[PDB]
Parts: C-alpha cells; structure tokens; sequence
C-alpha cells in the first residue's frame, strides 16, 4: 500500500 | 496561501467552564471532492502538537469527547463543554485544502484557579561554586496563584538591583500552579563582605509579605 | 513511535542533517512530514516525503532550503538545511500522515529537535547542589534541587533518580544572564523525613557539549 494524504501537501492536489 | 485568523490569541477559563476558539480561513476549505480539510491542534507546555480533530468535527479517538468542532467553509470554532487541567495549552487550526499546509497564529488558553499562596524556600550557595570564585542564592516560590508576585532580594537589609534574575514555569497541568525561582547572583569577594541574606515575597495569597533569610556562615 | 535526533549548534552558512526514526509501522506507507517552530506560537509546514520512492513536496518558502531524504534500511527520514541563518534557529518536529476509516491527518509527531545557528562555541554547564536545610523546610516537607549554571546552547535535561523521582519536581525554564550564557534550576519538594534516608540525585545531560552529571544532594544542618 502506498501512502496518501490531505491535497495541501502537493501543488497538484491542492495548489 | 491561505490565512489562518484565530480569535481570541489568549483565553482564561475556570475549571469547569465552557471554552471557544475561533478559526477564519481567506478562502472556502471545502474542497473539490467534497471534504473540508481543517485540524484542529493541541500542543501542551514542552511536547510536540496534536491532532485534536479533522475534517472540521471528527475527533481522534484518543481525544475525549468534550472536545468539539463546528464551521462552515469559512468560519470554524472548536468548543470544550468542560475545561479541565490538562486542556493547558496553545490550540492551532491547520488547513489541508490549498497547498501549502497553513497553520493559524495560535490561542494561548490559561486555566483560572483560586489564589494560592507560596512556599518560599531559600539556598545557600554551595562549597563548589565558592571554589569557583561566584555564589549564588536561590530563592523558590512553590505552587502559587496567580502568576504575578513580587521577589526582592535585601543583603543586610539593602535592597538589590540588577544582580538577579527570576525564572517562572508555565502554568501545571494538575493543580493549575506556578512556580518562580529568584537567583541573586555575586562574587565570591562581594558575598564575603555581608552577612545577612534574605528574599522578600510579596503575593495576593500573601496578607503580609514573608521573608526567607540564612546568615552566611550557619 | 517517532524518535528525533538530538540539539545542534551550527555555525551560520554551514548546513545542519536531523533525522526521524520510525518504527512500529510500514514506513513506505505513510508520508513524513516536516514543520517548523520559529517562536512560540508559530508553526510552518517544511514538506513532505514519500519514503518509498523519495519523492518530495516542499514548502516554496523552504525550496533551496530544506532537503529531506530516507534510509529505507533504517527506517529513518532526514532533513538537511542549507546555509543557515540566525532566522533558521527553531525547534523542527518530524509527523506521520496516518490512516484512519479513510481519512488522514497527523497521528503521530515526533519530540522536536532544537536547532541553534551561532558563531559561539558550545560550553557545558557547572551543576551545582541546592541543598536542603531548616531554611527550606515549610511542614514537613522539604526543597532541594539543582543550579544547572553557564552554558551554550539550548536545552539541557534535567532527571532526578535517574527518572525515579517525578512528583513534585519543577525544572525552571532557562533565563539568559548577562553573560550570553543560559542558566536554569530544577527544584523538588521531598517529605523532610526522607532526607537521611533517602539519596536524591539530579541528572544533568547537556548534549551539545557531551555533559552528563550526576550530582547527589545532600543535606545541611
């Protein structure tokens, strides 16, 4: 299993 | 990035009394997918930041249930039903929705308690210091409420300025007390040159001020 | 479950590697977050790091410098700082991104690792006996501690019997003398019946320099 997280740690996911 | 607003920065509650803090964000933190991504954090005198929620009002489980959370979009509040001493400490609301991760200023809450008066205690100092050429007395205020007191260091009855520093920890997580220590530090060759030593306390549990004295020597 | 590597004195320009020990988990499930603590009250996000394959994310603000890394083999994250600054003096804490019903949120925190930038060298602090008499004695109980006096930098810790000994200990936060050298006490209130009976010992352990001390104190007539 690979790690996930909350969108504010990536410019791609929160930005 | 986003701003993170926290009123009010400092809070005072009595044991038993409802506590709010408020957190606005400049944008919505709802995100795309449908989730709104705001932690709250507690981070207690000397340890690491902990999540008391996330996702605006769902708690950890190990977080007990007088902690609640509340908010729309913009606008969030984390409410304790019931204070109790160990909510010491600086509350933080983070967001997860924009990157970057933004963390808010911080709310100071303080537990208010009845007055406490101190134990005073007063130190010698000791052979190995003398050695080194330096002495320092110790004065110690124990377990005392409110915050503010009052330490004067008199050798021989004259009062000293500039040659002392206090220290005072932060508020216990078990009785909601404070503690102060006074260090009156001198040379070897000014403290040889008197006699009588003495810190004098003045504090609100205090009807008259107490003083803690040693002759050098006994 | 996360253990962080200890204080570091570092000169300004020079670069400075803590790292972030984690166990009990799958460490190539979970990211490994970074935060700062400049003063008091104020937290910011570094970034993060996907030990599996360490790809990372970081702040704009610490782009250029921060550089976190992974052991997989040791189950250890790492951050570098590049040329440092006195702006770069700050308590940094290592936290796991943990998994739970779905959602995710920072579960587990290390303690903190102390950072201080400083052209000084380190200086180990003098322990020196509090010792207990009839002037420290109020109903039975009485107050003896320690002066943990004249060092560089920031923290020291202080135990008492080797961690025996808590109630009714207090460890007074650092003052900063004169001198540019900090000073602090750690006192506890032990019952007055105990003092002949009883050995009470102070652990004094400054890191930056390699001081540990033991030093009993006994008491005065």
């Amino acid at each position: 299993d690979r790690a996930a997280g909350q969108p504010a740690g990536d410019r791609a996911d929160g930005q | 990035d986003i701003v993170m607003t926290q009123t009010p920065l400092s809070l005072s509650v009595t044991i038993g009394q409802p506590a709010s803090i408020s957190c606005k964000s400049s944008q919505s933190l709802l995100h795309s997918n449908g989730k709104t991504y705001l932690n709250w954090l507690q981070q207690r005198p000397g340890q690491a930041p902990k999540i008391l929620m996330y996702l605006v009002s769902k708690l950890d489980p190990g977080i007990p249930d007088r902690f609640s959370g509340s908010g729309s979009e913009t606008d969030f509040t984390l409410k304790i039903s019931r204070v109790e001493a160990e909510d010491l400490g600086v509350y933080y609301c983070l967001q997860g929705t924009y990157y970057p991760f933004t963390f808010g200023s911080g709310t100071k809450l303080e537990i208010k308690r009845t007055v406490a008066a101190p134990s005073v205690f007063i130190f010698p100092p000791s052979d190995e210091q003398l050695k080194s050429g330096t002495a320092s007395v110790v004065c110690l205020l124990n377990n005392f409420y409110p915050r503010e007191a009052k330490v004067q260091w008199k050798v021989d009855n004259a009062l000293q300025s500039g040659n002392s520093q206090e220290s005072v920890t932060e508020q216990d997580s078990k009785d909601s007390t404070y503690s102060l220590s006074s260090t009156l530090t001198l040379s070897k060759a000014d403290y040889e040159k008197h006699k009588v030593y003495a810190c004098e306390v003045t504090h609100q549990g205090l009807s008259s001020p107490v003083t803690k004295s040693f002759n050098r020597g006994e | 479950q996360l253990q962080q590597s200890g204080p570091e004195l570092v000169k300004p320009g020079a670069s400075v590697k803590i790292s972030c020990k984690a166990s009990g988990y799958s460490f190539t499930g979970y990211y490994m977050h970074w935060v700062k603590q400049s003063h008091v009250k104020s937290l910011e996000w570094i970034g993060r790091i996907d030990p599996y394959d360490g790809a990372t994310s970081y702040n704009q603000n610490f782009k250029d410098k921060a550089s976190l890394t992974v052991d997989k083999s040791s189950t250890t994250g790492f951050m570098e700082l590049h040329s440092l600054t006195s702006e770069d003096s700050a308590v940094y804490y290592c936290a796991r991104e943990g998994h739970w019903d779905g959602d995710w949120y920072f579960d587990v925190w290390g303690a903190g690792t102390t950072v201080t930038v400083s052209s000084a060298s380190t200086k180990g602090p003098s322990v020196f006996p509090l010792a207990p008499s009839s002037k420290s004695t109020s109903g039975g109980t009485a107050a003896l501690g320690c002066l943990v006096k004249d060092y560089f930098p920031e923290p020291v810790t202080v135990s008492w019997n080797s961690g025996a000994l808590t109630s009714g200990v207090h460890t007074f936060p650092a003052v900063l003398q004169s001198s540019g050298l900090y000073s602090l006490s750690s006192v506890v209130t032990v019952p007055s019946s105990s003092l002949g009976t009883q050995t009470y010992i102070c652990n004094v352990n400054h890191k930056p320099s390699n001081t540990k001390v033991d030093k009993k104190v006994e008491p005065k007539s």
